[PDB]
């Protein structure tokens, strides 16, 4: 099930 | 609170008037949430995560209470699969990393 | 030591004795490194998030030293964007939410 929440920007 | 890492460190917030379970999440720049409908005016926007890219609606200002401790910040809304609370939001209710 | 979230919290890390820059990451379960040519057995695996999922190749029992705390677990190895360190190393070195 998904489990890498890594977020950058834009 | 301390929090520890054993299980995903989920929270409540409240949004809108309404709660929701979120994750705190260091490795977010930005806080996003799943889709929902929020007051006032958003702009398109564009974010990336682990997978690739994807859009977002960004709204400014929200108040958000994370945790019983209040935020004011932008919130991006969009297809993310689990509501997360990013670092714009973490460093206003004065969140570190300790080890 | 405390690590403050104005900036992502890049920390080194040393993996096959040699070093690397990565991501402290509470929002993932699991510890995904930039392609490497890592000598081992591997198996398979994807990874999820925003934007989707990325094939990558898990390792066991790979040693791998946190900001000099020393961590030995499982390690995926694929295009990620940044080097990421997840909670199942961030346990083994201790690391705690704080506010």
């Amino acid at each position: 099930r998904p489990g890498n929440f890594f977020q950058n920007r834009p | 609170p301390q929090i520890t890492l054993w299980k995903r460190p989920l929270v409540t917030i409240r949004i809108g008037g309404q709660l929701k379970e979120a994750l705190l999440n260091t490795g977010a720049d930005d806080t996003v949430l799943e889709e929902m409908n929020l007051p006032g005016k958003w702009k398109p926007k564009m974010i990336g995560g682990i997978g690739g890219f994807i859009k977002v609606r960004q709204y400014d200002q929200i108040p958000i209470e994370i945790c019983g401790h209040k935020a004011i910040g932008t919130v991006l809304v969009g297809p993310t699969p689990v509501n997360i609370i990013g670092r714009n939001l973490l460093t206003q209710i004065g969140c570190t990393l300790n080890f």
